[PDB]
């Protein structure tokens, strides 16, 4: 994600992801550069360690088995769900099954919601926000 | 191959100062805010002569490295510098008093 | 008279308030101990423990019913729930019993505590155990002991010392069962 | 090479067999290709290659494939030639093997 | 599909595509030779095709 | 200019059978080192546990003693302890006491001169050049008893493990100035030990604080020379991996200059051959 | 560096599963039967993954 | 030793020295490993110093002088000597010293055996174990 | 790397010697008079091999 940049399609794509894709970018920016400042765990900081749990959730996050294609409200959601809270649970392992969990436990009808506005409204925001709390999910 | 552990003091101070004064010519620009979000900076003449004079003197040697990252000049490297350490504590406390209860 | 409160758990707080808040708090030796003196208890029958101590070895942390400390009032011997005792002593033999079994170690000169929870903390330089010290050499060593006696306080000092250990370890070593 | 693939495909398609070949050291092919290509005056191309490396490699492993009567599965030695998987022998050559199978001492 | 070839190696770890090709990365006197003759052997004697 | 990054290689892979030999060098003497440290830690207790722990004391002159390394392949140790000198240096003055600074080992003088060299007197080297012993322990703490403090701060990292070195400070205070007074907790709770001296308390806890001056630097210039056997360990693993890392670019880069050479004395001859015929 | 001991029980298990998996991987080949005296063994693929 | 290979191997090489000479190239393949790090005498793993004396021991015995063609027996008589550790009392820059210090010494009954022996026969082999014994090698 | 504390007073002989030897294998030629300053020697060989 440091070489790969696309310039043209930036301020060009779905915006519900991109209110949340710039926060994504900066945090694998940020575990990139913490990463490679610790290419070998001596020195302990607590705070630079959120970010080294953050980036290490978010690399399973976006990693994907082969032949799967994600529709876009499929990806906003699972993007939203982990560049905020909601993930934090699971210590790196079971975001694998965390994924599909939370695919399957929210209502698909904010699928719909999502994919036909473009966008994360406020009206929907705060439905995102309810109904990211309620999940079973199997990391614990 | 050995780090920054092995420098001497005086080396030291002169890696901190290059590192600030590597990062310090980056700048957002005006074109660049299409694929950034970042607002662009025109930096004036005097205002570039007056940050690196006080960068190479070290009249800026308290400020991080990351303060002198993407900034416009040397107000806006201080102004960065407030910015940067201010989220260094205050990260939290947004359980309450939003706008996501049912009713409204 | 006392007031000054310091003290490890104090230390941290103002550690907070000078030095930078990146860094962790540094350590202290009360961190690293876990026995302490005013802790009741710590006897549980006749078996108190001991901490037999040497800068550069550990002989005997197990736990023992009669230690005899060579002090300066004479040779004494500490029991299950001993008096505290701030002790100096002389440069001679401490008796290790666990019971039955006897083993006898003789030290060089350093002091000894007994602590109110009854147990002991035995602190010399070089604890010499009696089987790899000769009695060969020891009147060769009194000898020249005997012999050089200048006017000096620190040659006296120093050679009334060498009188001491060497007449401790002959009457330590000729009296052996 | 090309012997051995008109022996294998007459065990492949006529006795509707599965087939076993050994290309025994294919960076000598490609050196006897190199040398009949250096040979007839065409203009050398990478390192020291020929012009034709590609499709002259790609026409021995192409005929090696599955079939609907039989199969060649072809187990080839591959020998790198200063160690260097950036040299366009081994280049050209690793984009038609399927699994390795590194020897040990 | 896969290639049964019988050694435990090179059918667990890295296993050998029928009709794909395969690399061996040999040397001197680590027993290319003898991996040869046993997979002729092994393929001859269960998949019934020769070899060549 | 192919000889440049041939010759390079040479030097960067004998660097790397360097620090890969040297890595077992530091590993191995952090196990030798490891039959005596949990030794020397016999008496650091005891002390401890008689005379409790009392750092923060407004004591009016005191020596920080600040022991380091002697050969500088640290890698966060010498420097982590020289900070730490000033940041625990910084928080016990409130009201202007003397200080005398004293480093231990070679290391120390070349970096708290920067920082504190006023308050800077003595600075002892060469202490590791055989092995650690405690007549060296108690002529250094006879050297700082040549003046007299009200109390002692012993700055030296804890070997704990191969990862985690905590500095610590080593407290030891003045016997009739500040260690009896100290005490005074509803009359004295050290009056409960009765004392068993030759002469009064006053001048056996002078012998007491003096012994346990020798001791904790004892076990002070020990576990530094085995958390510095540790963490030149842990910079001497990341030297090998820098000069694998290295390495295997400018082997990289060799390939690709070697390929480019090849084609372009190749390209000279074809084009002298084909402008020819 | 540090010693054979050294190593915690998370580990050595796997120590001891490695060095009798790496055993495990080799084979006798029925062509050498004929200087090595022990006959060959052709093992099949579902015995392979089964018993690894 | 490292670079330089036949590729006939063993199968060829002259029994005897094919005793000698498996163990001879392990130990010093054991010790271009361990070389490169006799500039660090003073630090003794007590193991790797012991491999690496004996590769001092086996790479300064097989110098040759300058046309001097050797037969085969005392050439493998010199090996056995170096390899079992019959020479391990003589220093590492006097064995080239201590060659003809056994093979001018040893009688020439025991050579003829090995040349038309073919083979190290144990009772050669227990026959030149007490002969190397009563040599004058620089030892001190 | 380190420069000459680490060779355990064996090879640091061989080092002191060999820079002797270095600073030795110099001559100051009869022609060569004028480039530095030092007049020329045209030295034996009995003298070298006594020397070296």
């Amino acid at each position: 994600v440091g070489l790969s940049v696309s310039r043209v399609g930036s301020a060009a794509q779905f915006p519900g992801m991109k209110q949340v894709a710039g926060t994504l970018k900066l945090e694998l920016a940020q575990y990139r550069e913490v990463a490679a400042f610790a290419q070998f765990g001596s020195d302990l900081d607590a705070a630079t360690q959120y970010v080294l749990e953050r980036g290490a959730r978010l690399t399973e996050m976006l990693k994907q088995k082969q032949f799967a294609p994600i529709p876009i409200e499929r990806q906003t959601v699972a993007v939203y769900a982990a560049t905020k809270g909601f993930l934090d649970k699971v210590r790196v392992q079971d975001i694998v099954a965390a994924e599909e969990a939370v695919i399957s436990q929210v209502n698909p009808a904010v699928f719909k919601i999502l994919k036909a506005n473009g966008k994360i409204t406020p009206a929907l925001d705060a439905h995102l926000k309810a109904e990211l709390r309620k999940v079973k999910l199997p990391g614990a | 191959i050995l780090g920054m552990d092995e420098l001497s003091e005086e080396d030291k101070l002169t890696v901190a100062r290059a590192r600030k004064i590597q990062r310090f010519l980056s700048q957002p620009f005006q074109v660049a805010e299409v694929f950034t979000g970042t607002p662009g900076k025109y930096v004036d003449l005097a205002d570039t002569i007056s940050g690196f004079q006080g960068v190479l003197t070290g009249k800026y040697d308290d400020l991080p490295e990351m303060a002198f990252y993407m900034v416009g000049d040397i107000k806006e490297v201080k102004e960065k510098a407030d910015k940067m350490a201010k989220d260094i504590a205050s990260r939290k406390e947004a359980d309450n008093k939003k706008v996501s209860e049912e009713l409204k | 008279e006392a007031a000054a409160p310091a003290g490890p758990k104090e230390f941290t707080e103002v550690w907070n308030k000078k030095a930078p808040s990146t860094l962790i708090v540094p350590e202290f030796p009360s961190n690293y101990t876990a026995v302490k003196a005013v802790g009741e208890g710590q006897v549980h029958g006749d078996a108190f423990p001991v901490n037999f101590y040497t800068p550069h070895s550990i002989l005997s942390q197990a736990q023992k019913d009669t230690v005899v400390l060579p002090g300066v009032d004479g040779y004494f011997g500490v029991k299950a729930s001993h008096v505290p005792t701030i002790a100096q002593l002389k440069p001679g033999v401490v008796e290790l019993h666990s019971g039955a079994e006897s083993e006898k170690f003789f030290v060089s000169g350093g002091f000894a505590f007994v602590h109110p929870n009854g147990v002991t903390d035995i602190c010399v330089l070089e604890a010499a155990t009696l089987d790899q010290v000769d009695p060969a050499a020891v009147k060769s060593a009194l000898a020249a002991a005997s012999a050089a006696q200048p006017t000096d306080e620190f040659e006296q000092a120093a050679n009334r010392a060498a009188i001491e250990l060497y007449s401790a370890l002959e009457s330590a070593v000729e009296a052996k069962a | 090479a090309l012997t051995g693939l008109t022996v294998a495909e007459y065990f492949r398609d006529i006795e509707g067999q599965d087939v076993l070949l050994f290309v025994d050291n294919i960076f000598r092919f490609t050196q006897a290709n190199s040398e009949v290509s250096a040979l007839l005056g065409r203009i050398p191309s990478a390192v020291g290659y020929q012009p034709t490396l590609a499709t002259d490699l790609g026409g021995l492993q192409e005929r090696i494939t599955t079939t609907t009567k039989g199969s060649i599965t072809s187990v080839q030695a591959v020998y790198v030639p200063a160690d260097d998987l950036t040299d366009p022998a081994p280049a050209t050559t690793f984009a038609h093997l399927d699994a390795t199978t590194v020897l040990s001492r | 599909e896969i290639l049964v070839t019988g050694i435990k190696v090179v059918d667990l770890l890295a296993p050998y595509q029928r009709g794909g090709k395969i690399g061996l990365f040999g040397g001197a006197g680590v027993g290319k030779t003898v991996l040869i003759m046993e997979l002729i052997n092994n393929v001859a004697k269960a998949h019934g095709g020769f070899s060549v | 200019s192919n000889q440049a990054v041939k010759q390079r290689i040479r030097a960067i892979k004998n660097i790397g059978k360097i620090t890969k030999a040297m890595k077992m060098v530091a590993a191995s003497k952090m196990k030798n080192a490891q039959i005596a440290v949990e030794q020397s830690r016999g008496l650091v207790d005891p002390f401890v546990r008689l005379f409790g722990d009392f750092p923060a004391v407004n004591s009016n002159k005191s020596v920080v003693v600040a022991v380091t390394s002697d050969k500088g392949l640290c890698g966060g140790l010498n420097s982590n302890i020289t900070k730490y000198t000033r940041a625990t240096l910084a928080t016990t003055e409130s009201e202007g006491k003397d200080v005398v600074v004293v480093s231990i080992g070679d290391k120390g003088r070349s970096q708290l001169t920067r920082i504190e060299s006023q308050r800077y007197q003595l600075a002892i080297a060469d202490t590791y050049k055989v092995r650690v012993t405690f007549g060296q322990a108690s002529l250094i703490v006879e050297e700082l008893i040549k003046h007299n403090p009200q109390s002692y701060q012993i700055l030296f990292n804890k070997f704990r493990s191969a990862i985690s070195f905590k500095p610590t400070v080593a407290t030891i205070l003045s016997p009739d100035l500040l260690e009896k007074q100290l005490e005074d907790v509803t009359g004295n709770s050290l009056d409960a030990y009765d004392i068993e001296a030759s002469h009064e308390r006053s001048d056996v806890l002078r012998d007491l604080t003096e012994f346990h001056l020798g001791v904790t630097l004892y076990n002070a210039m020990l576990e530094n020379n085995c958390s510095e056997h540790a963490s030149r360990m842990s910079a001497m693993e990341n030297s090998t991996k820098s000069a694998g890392e290295m390495l295997g670019k400018l082997t990289l880069d060799y390939n690709r200059k070697r390929q480019a050479t090849i084609t372009t004395e190749l390209i000279e001859i074809i084009a002298g051959a084909s402008a020819l015929m």
